């Protein structure tokens, strides 16, 4: 008795993700907030290009967010939380058939 | 004998295959290693998709004279210090290469450079100097929207770099092409006009809102006493500019018949720095059978960079160097109204570190030609007197402040060699760079409007 409207959202995507800025728009917007070209390139790319995030490495040495001379977003300040002794985290790669992402409204 | 290109970073189109092997890395060191700031990850990316104009957009916004500064700049000191591909076996990235590449289409394409469309004015601002810190300064105040002369002494334009860096590191079209772009802007020269006897800080306040002091290091160092070129002994003042008379087309109009200037046999250049090494080199360039670079100080601590000093090196000019301390100079023998030979004493290191000169070691170097690169220094009185009231260091150069560039006066900034703080190209264009601003602040503050604080 369930809806599931995934065929048909699959359908539109296929007939085609739309665009409707003109790249002076996008430019201006972004620009509100802060985006960057590191944020592009470094970041935005990889994900379409590879379908994975961005892998780095050495440390964060900027400073805190509130402690910032920059534009940064609420997200920032919001830190992650993770497991320690308590409980264990999970491989989402080697065990991802347990988890799931499904939504229901 | 003759000025072809030497620079080893001069690239074809063939910078292509650099600006792919470009990291093109976030945050790149190497572009807070530069002192204009430039963004050598986005100008190299760019030529790497061969959108020359890009390149050459993204260059000259951070600095005026980039054509220049591509060629000149002492990059191993600077960008290409921090570039992290210097970890790699190919080694660092010539930023400078590309930089003068993408430059160089972009002097080809024949673009002007228009204005922005509007700010303060401008009352007459006034601007001592045509070398790089002036126009730059001039440049970024002319995008601001100002009226803005530069007063030069010389009949040419565009100071050191057309007066003494030679033809073969520096070609002069370079230089006229930068000022030609600042000319667009609508910014005036005036070529035989001196800050001294006929202009003066009192005579500008007669009417003009603001002051920028770019006059350089005019002269040059000390020990050779009355001596002429016709003996032998010419200052790098004398010698360079002469070389880059004969040597460059458009510098001057008049086409120096004399020619290159004749030099004949031993030629000894007393100097570490820059100057001595180009003199070294345009030496050979004017016939010299041999040319000796003698060094107070030790090997290890030459002033200038290995890229330039490598250039002597390949000349096959020769270095008497060693110890810290000077091989110092202690008299020029002319005998035949010509110099025969430069008397020396040997100078050493002591753990103090503090040099010292033995008086019972001499050497007698004979030689036919000398050549003084000790440096320069200002000296001419009536020109510092130009300058009052504004204050002085113990230096006896222009005190300014380090952020600002304002000058005691508040109405008088200054900023390039003259302010001795710094002796690159980049640095005294980034010296106009962050002037301008300031000048820009006080003058709208005249106007009674205000400047953000960011500045941009
Ligand atoms: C031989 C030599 C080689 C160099 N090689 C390099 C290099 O490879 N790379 C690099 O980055 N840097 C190099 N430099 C340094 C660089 O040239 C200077 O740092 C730069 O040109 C300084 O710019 P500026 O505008 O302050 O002064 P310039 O000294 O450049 O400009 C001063 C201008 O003021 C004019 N002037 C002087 N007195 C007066 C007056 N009283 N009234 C009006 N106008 C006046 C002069 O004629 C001149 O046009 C070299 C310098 C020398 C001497
Ligand atoms: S972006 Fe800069 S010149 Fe290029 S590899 Fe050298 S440090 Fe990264
Ligand atoms: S202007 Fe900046 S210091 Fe000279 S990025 Fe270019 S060659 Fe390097």
């Amino acid at each position: 008795n369930t809806t599931h409207l995934d065929e048909l959202v699959k359908t539109a995507s296929l007939k085609g993700e739309p665009s409707d800025m003109d790249k002076a728009e996008l430019r201006r917007r972004q620009q509100a907030f802060g985006l960057t070209m590191e944020d592009m390139e470094l970041i935005l790319h990889p994900m379409v290009e590879d379908g994975k995030e961005a892998i780095g490495s050495m440390g964060d040495d900027s400073p805190i967010a509130v402690l910032s001379d920059k534009y940064r977003g609420l997200h920032h300040f919001f830190r992650q939380n993770f497991s320690q002794v308590t409980n264990p985290p999970i491989d989402s790669l080697r065990e991802r058939r347990v988890m799931s992402l499904k939504t229901r409204l | 004998q003759d000025f072809a290109e030497i620079y080893a970073r001069f690239s074809d189109e063939r910078a292509n295959e650099q600006a792919n092997r470009c990291s093109q890395c976030g945050v790149p060191f190497c572009q807070v290693h530069c002192p204009v700031s430039n963004n050598i990850p986005d100008w190299l990316k760019l030529t790497s998709e061969g959108r020359l104009e890009e390149a050459y957009e993204v260059s000259q916004a951070t600095n005026n004279f980039p054509e220049i500064c591509g060629r000149i700049c002492p990059q191993d000191r600077l960008c290409e210090g921090n570039c992290v591909i210097e970890q790699s076996t190919h080694g660092a990235v010539t930023i400078g290469s590309v930089e003068k590449y993408i430059n160089d289409t972009a002097w080809d394409q024949g673009w002007v450079k228009p204005r922005t469309p509007s700010r303060e004015l401008g009352l007459s601002v006034g601007v001592i100097g045509a070398g790089p810190a002036g126009l730059a300064a001039a440049e970024e105040l002319r995008a601001k929207g100002y009226e803005v002369h530069v007063y030069d002494r010389y009949d040419r334009m565009g100071g050191l770099l057309v007066y003494g860096i030679p033809g073969f590191k520096l070609e002069k079209s370079v230089v006229e092409r930068r000022v030609k772009l600042l000319a667009d802007a609508g910014v005036i020269y005036h070529p035989n006009f001196e800050v001294g006897r006929d202009a003066s800080l009192p005579e500008l306040r007669r009417k003009h809102v603001a002051v920028l002091v770019a006059t350089g290091v005019y002269k040059a160092r000390d020990i050779k006493a009355p001596g002429s070129g016709l003996g032998n002994i010419v200052a790098a003042l004398d010698y360079l500019t002469t070389s880059n008379k004969v040597s460059l087309g458009d510098t001057v109009e008049a086409y120096e018949n004399g020619s290159l200037n004749a030099a004949g046999k031993h030629v000894v250049v007393l100097g570490g720095g820059d100057t001595a090494m180009d003199c070294v080199r345009t030496a050979i360039r004017q016939g010299a059978t041999s040319v000796k670079c003698l060094y107070r100080r030790d090997r290890k601590n030459m002033p200038g960079s290995q890229r330039e000093v490598a250039h002597a090196e390949e000349e096959g000019v020769e270095f008497i160097w060693q110890a810290a301390p000077e091989g110092f100079t202690g008299d020029t023998v002319v005998t035949g109204v010509r110099a025969v030979r430069i008397h020396l004493g040997v100078a050493d290191a002591t753990g103090r570190q503090t040099p010292q000169v033995i008086e019972g070691s001499e050497f007698t170097v004979q030689a036919d030609l000398v050549i003084k690169a000790l440096g320069f220094e200002p000296e001419d009185l009536p020109n510092a007197f130009d300058e009052p009231e504004l204050k002085v260091t113990r230096w006896g150069t222009l005190l300014v402040d380090h952020r600002t560039k304002m000058t005691n006066m508040d109405g008088v900034f200054a900023a390039g060699d003259i302010v001795r703080g710094a002796s690159l190209v980049v640095w005294a264009i980034r010296d106009g760079r962050d002037a301008a601003e300031g000048i820009h602040a006080y003058a709208k503050a005249k106007a009674e409007a205000p400047v953000a604080v960011a500045a941009e």
